[PDB]
DNA sequence: CTACCGATAAGCAGATCTCTCGATTGCGTAT
DNA sequence: ATACGCCTCTCTGCTTATCGGTAG
RNA sequence: AAUCGAGAG
């Protein structure tokens, strides 16, 4: 039960390890921002 | 800020890294082909720049 | 599967009391610094005003702040102001255990 | 030039050369712990300084 | 039909910090009843021992007076937990 | 629904089924 | 942006956010600038004395502290200073330190600057004056006690400002070195 | 006398909630559209140099 | 300890850390007619042992690179043979506080 | 002329960092002009009635609030004090703004009822009350070039007009005159940053700078020389003249 | 204070394509209570007291078979010191398309204000 | 003798508080 | 008329060319 | 949204 689909159905298993933390929006958008430079961060949850 | 919304998880630390071309493909929702941002009708065309892939545009449901 | 959650967790368990300096020889200031007595005063009417029980008898007041700072008066705020050092060590010292100004 | 050698690269690259000090913190893989005020501010996190210095904890009596 | 111990992490409201215990019971362990778990495996009849850790490890475990972890925004107080949950395993 | 408030943040499990 | 993380941590060293260490001591004791005034205003805390007790209340503030080790090595120290400072600063040895290494001074009382105390005995020798010195001397040195800045001050941002923001009353450039 | 065309009508202004910007989810820039108005570097300097750390984030 | 009156080869300077365990030093015999820790500008340089030295970093709870350095070139720890490793005292007379100490370590 | 890169989003300071993250636009803050006021206590800030309509803080409901939150419910939004806002337990928010008084009045009925729903069992509403007179201020005037240049006030909410209103010894702090400055203020929407204001970077702890220990703060002018007149030998004054300087500076009330 | 705002009407069509709006009222489903600060012909009262919220002009475009309108966008108070209408260097007997508006501000000595 | 270095001389990259209004934003070819 | 293709006055550092000193 | 001009502290 570990499957969950798309907008357009192509439906695949991924981890649904996922969290909630609290950010700016900023953040998100530099990271994007970071994307287009071919540049990933990482960031690492405290509670695993 | 709602201080009745709790947050669990924090932001440790960060680290970086080169986002590979594998990895890319791996995390992606479309790739774009065609330099068609928005075609006749004033709609964005399928598999475009402005794709209903890359999110919800205008009176558009995300497509993802 | 859970062998290696008990291995991180024991590992984690490990390290914070390596880290937690016992009561015997904690030498941090006796004195509650201004920062401490700012943020105890302001986490104690947060949790007032979110219907945490009150250890003092208003005079009809209806400032979450002054709750708190009748409590702090009255000592009767159950908060632990954890130091941390530089290397990552802390002390609990209590609101109790510290004296204001 | 005076920041060269510093723990956290958010603060360098807040201040000015992002872009060198990005590269060079990617080449790196600089991993920063979010100690510097300014590393704090762009993730997000409480700051340190003056009533970040410590934690609050409860006394639950059951 | 097995017990299974758990390792939690949940928010203690402000207004249980006379029994914290009964707090986080009914706060997560009462809507964990009789529906299908993602991690345990399937649904849980019931649990009994809970057992919540301290954040100040000296504290030894012969105790009541524990301490609890504040979020620095909010008066919600996050610390571990440890409970035998009664799964029925598909 | 299913805020911090009703569901715990993370769970694991510490042993096999008992 | 250098600055803004260096403050005084619960050790009384001042270090920089990550954890390395810049000072050991505040400028070398650990008062606070915002409580250093009257420090060293001898006459008029003399002459408000038993209001300042009563502000100080040491009654409430004497089971938590140590108040014989601080004094007796201070009392050492100082009869060793004595003896020696006739000499050149390359010459003499560290037999004795100064006090404020070994005992902290927000729990040590008598665990004060080497300046502030000679400046106090000078003060004590140079005028005899009725409440006892004994009780006058235990009153600058609980001052001293609560003149101390606070493990969490800011210290790199209030130094950045102090030398930034008095330096816009210097740009006027009016009348060779620069 | 004189008086003056720097009236006081034209340089009051109060947001509480509105309209923000479009990648940054932040205020609006300007008195006339209802913007918010910034806390810039020196603001957040003077902000950590009283240890007030809730109050800057 | 070597000294050299004018000026020194690079066939003699290929020679200092090629013979372990030992130490070679090589002063000039000018620029040292004044000793740098007269100058009254310059504190009081002790060389620290290292059974104090690990009081000092439990005390404070420390690495050693954590402290302030000391450059292994700079004239007094050419003056005290300071290796690496080992942590200096240093007797500070400040303006305000009279006398008190710092801690670096030569690295 | 060239089209920006990514690069030059995030270079200098009309970049990335410099102006999204080390400071940003904030809610809840207001810009006006400063007049000065010295029937304010010298803590207080003189709060027009134009802000104190907007300006609002989240006060959740208990049992030492129903008594006041539900009066400043049944006010509404426009008369002072009053609210705008209600927050309901399941996150729903209920705007004040075009409800009539019956509204308001079952509301204000309804501000403390107990949640069939177990869910939110926890929680309680928040009122988003008028910024009343024991809230507190973060006022603050470009350039801050140093941190006694952004103090906490309380609010005094004065009943006419539309500048923020100042004591005088608010100047040497600020390096503020009186010939059209505008002041930012900042109106703490938390618990711990109010009790950050009111204690840590309130003005009662500025009397000092850091950057040499002498005081910030004092009278400037007329009281100076009002002071030089009154404290003069010539000065006499008959048993009512006196009484009434006493009393008029004291106000035992207060 | 007197400030005047140009209702340029034909700032959509240009260089003879068809005249997509008409100063005035349609036929469509519009609230009456638009006539208050609005004459009959789509031009606002001389004398009127505007706020933020009330038409200024009302045009009628046939492409949607709608009346739309503009709105004074101001949160100053103004009455309405003139109308004017302005026609085109087009010889060609066209509609208006053109109308100035100038606006009357009361600008009454309050606190704050530099002598 | 021979790499091998190097003290010049020469090239190159980045900064230099907050706020409010208005006015204007470009041009050559070819069906 | 209308869609394709396009243009004279600062000041720190870090980094490199260039035609010769420099130990073995 | 960039510039240009005008100004307020
Ligand atoms: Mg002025």
């Amino acid at each position: 039960s570990q499957i969950w689909e798309d907008g357009q159905g192509n439906k695949f298993v991924g981890g649904n390890e996922t969290t909630t933390v609290a950010i700016p929006f900023v953040l998100k958008y530099l990271d994007s921002e970071l994307s287009a430079m071919g540049i990933r961060l990482r960031y690492n949850v405290e509670p695993k | 800020m709602d201080i009745s919304k709790p947050v669990g998880s924090e932001i440790t630390s960060v680290d970086f890294g080169i986002l590979t071309a594998k990895e890319i493909r791996n995390l992606s929702a479309k790739q774009i082909t065609n330099p068609t941002v928005l075609d006749n009708l004033g709609h964005p065309v399928s598999g475009g720049l402005y794709d209903l892939a890359l999110g919800a545009f205008l009176r558009n449901l995300c497509s993802t | 599967g859970p062998e290696d959650f008990q291995q991180h967790e024991q590992i984690r368990r490990k390290t914070l009391k390596e880290k937690a300096i016992p009561k015997d020889q904690r030498a941090t200031t006796p004195y509650m610094t201004k920062y401490e007595r700012a943020r105890i005063l302001g986490t104690r009417a947060l949790q007032i005003s979110m219907n945490a029980p009150v250890f003092v008898d208003l005079e009809g007041e209806t400032d979450p702040l002054r709750i708190a700072m009748k409590e702090l008066a009255e000592k009767k705020i159950p908060l632990v102001i954890r130091r941390y050092l530089p290397d990552g060590s802390f002390e609990d010292w209590s609101v109790e255990e510290l004296i204001v100004d | 030039q005076g920041m060269e050698t510093s723990t956290s690269s958010f603060m360098k690259m807040s201040y000015e050369t992002t872009c060198q000090f990005l590269t060079k913190a990617v080449l790196d893989n600089e991993r920063e712990q979010l100690d510097s005020p300014s590393a704090r501010i762009v993730v997000g996190k409480l700051n340190n300084v003056g009533t970040g210095s410590f934690d609050v904890l409860a006394k639950v009596p059951n | 039909i097995v017990r299974v111990p758990i390792a939690l992490y949940v928010s203690l409201a402000p207004m249980y910090l006379e029994n914290p215990l009964q707090g986080v019971m009914k706060q997560h362990l009462n809507p964990l009843v009789m529906k299908y778990n993602n991690k345990v495996g399937g649904v849980v009849l019931g649990y009994e021992g809970l057992k919540i850790l301290d954040a100040d490890p000296l504290s030894k475990e012969d105790t009541s007076e524990k301490l609890i972890k504040i979020t620095p925004d909010t008066p919600f107080g996050f610390t571990w937990c440890h409970v035998n949950l009664y799964v029925w395993q598909p | 629904t299913a805020t911090t408030l009703n569901t715990p943040v993370v769970i694991h499990a510490t042993q096999l089924p008992q | 942006k250098q600055l803004e993380g260096v403050h005084v941590s619960y050790d009384n060293s001042i270090r920089d956010a990550d954890g390395t260490l810049v000072q050991f001591m505040y400028g070398g004791d650990a008062i606070d600038i915002t409580k250093e005034s009257h420090m060293t205003q001898f006459e008029f805390c003399l002459d408000n004395y038993y209001a300042l007790l009563k502000k100080y209340n040491p009654s409430a503030l004497i089971e938590h502290l140590d108040v014989e080790s601080a004094l007796k090595y201070s009392k050492k120290t100082l009869k060793y200073r004595k003896k020696h400072s006739k000499e050149p600063h390359y010459k003499q040895s560290v037999k004795y330190d100064p006090v404020l290494a070994k005992y902290n001074p927000a729990k040590y009382l008598g665990s004060v600057s080497e300046n502030f105390q000679d400046k106090l005995e000078s003060f004590l020798d140079k005028n005899s004056k009725g409440v006892n010195e004994k009780k006058f001397r235990a009153l600058m040195q609980l001052k001293y006690m609560r003149s101390l800045i606070n493990p969490g001050e800011a210290v790199g941002i209030i130094a950045s400002q102090s030398v930034g923001e008095p330096s816009t009353q210097m740009t006027l450039n009016t009348f060779n070195v620069t | 006398y004189q008086r003056l065309r720097h009236m006081v009508n034209d340089k009051f202004q109060v947001r509480s909630t509105g309209p923000v910007n479009s990648l940054t989810m932040q205020p609006v820039k300007g008195r006339k559209r209802h913007g918010g108005i910034r806390v810039g570097e020196m603001e957040r300097d003077a902000l950590i140099g009283h240890g007030t750390s809730f109050l800057l984030q | 300890i070597f000294v050299y009156q004018n000026n020194i080869t690079p066939s003699a300077m290929k020679l200092v850390p090629s013979i372990p365990p030992a130490t070679i030093e090589t002063f000039n015999e000018a620029a040292l007619v004044v000793n740098i820790t007269h100058h009254e500008l310059v504190p009081k340089h002790i060389r620290l042992s290292s059974d104090e030295k690990r009081e000092l970093l439990k005390r404070y709870r420390l690495k050693e690179s954590q402290l302030p350095r000391i450059q292994r070139a700079d004239p007094v720890a050419l003056y005290l043979g300071l290796k690496r490793g080992e942590v200096v005292k240093i007797i500070r007379k400040s303006e305000t506080s009279g006398r008190y100490a710092s801690y670096r370590i030569c690295m | 002329v060239p089209i920006p890169g990514v690069k030059q989003a995030l270079e200098k300071k009309e970049g990335l960092f410099r102006k999204h993250m080390m400071g940003k636009r904030v809610n809840y803050a207001a810009r006006s002009v400063i007049s000065p006021d010295p029937n304010i206590e010298t803590n207080e800030i003189g709060v027009p009635p134009v802000f104190a309509v907007k300006l609002t803080y989240p006060e959740p409901v208990t049992a030492y609030n129903i008594a006041e939150l539900r009066q400043a419910v049944i006010n509404g939004p426009d008369k002072w004090p009053g609210a705008t806002q209600i927050q309901n337990e399941d996150g729903s928010l209920v705007s004040l703004i075009g409800m009539s008084v019956e509204q308001r009045k079952a509301l204000a009925n309804q501000l403390l009822t107990p949640s069939s729903n177990v869910s939110t069992h926890t929680l309680n509403k928040k009122v988003y009350r008028h910024i009343k007179n024991r809230d507190v201020v973060l006022m603050n005037r470009q350039p801050t070039l140093h941190k006694a240049s952004m103090m906490g006030h309380k609010v005094r909410v004065l009943p006419n007009e539309k500048t923020l209103r100042l004591h005088y010894a608010n100047t040497g702090a600020y390096n503020a005159d009186f010939d059209g400055d505008e002041m930012n203020m900042h109106f703490p929407q938390n618990e711990n940053a109010r009790a950050e204001a009111l204690n840590l970077a309130n003005t009662d702890s500025q009397y000092l700078t850091p950057t040499s220990g002498s005081p910030v703060r004092g009278l400037i002018q007329d009281h100076i020389s009002a002071g030089v007149w009154l404290t003069s030998k010539d000065s006499f004054f008959t048993r009512e003249q006196y009484q009434q300087y006493i009393y008029g500076c004291i106000r035992p009330e207060d | 204070m007197y400030k005047t705002e140009k209702v340029d009407l034909a700032l959509n069509r240009n260089r003879g394509d068809p005249i997509t709006q008409h100063f005035g009222f349609g036929n469509d489903e519009w609230p009456k209570e638009w006539l208050e600060k609005l004459d009959e012909d789509g031009l606002p009262y001389i004398g009127t007291y505007v706020e933020e919220g009330d038409p200024i002009c009302a045009y009628f475009d046939d492409t949607l078979n709608k009346t739309k309108i503009k709105t004074y966008h101001s949160s100053e108070p103004a009455y309405i010191e003139e109308v004017n209408l302005i026609g085109d260097e087009s010889n060609k007997f066209q509609e208006l398309q053109t109308v100035s508006i100038k606006y009357r501000i009361r600008r009454t000595p309050q606190i704050g204000d530099k002598f």
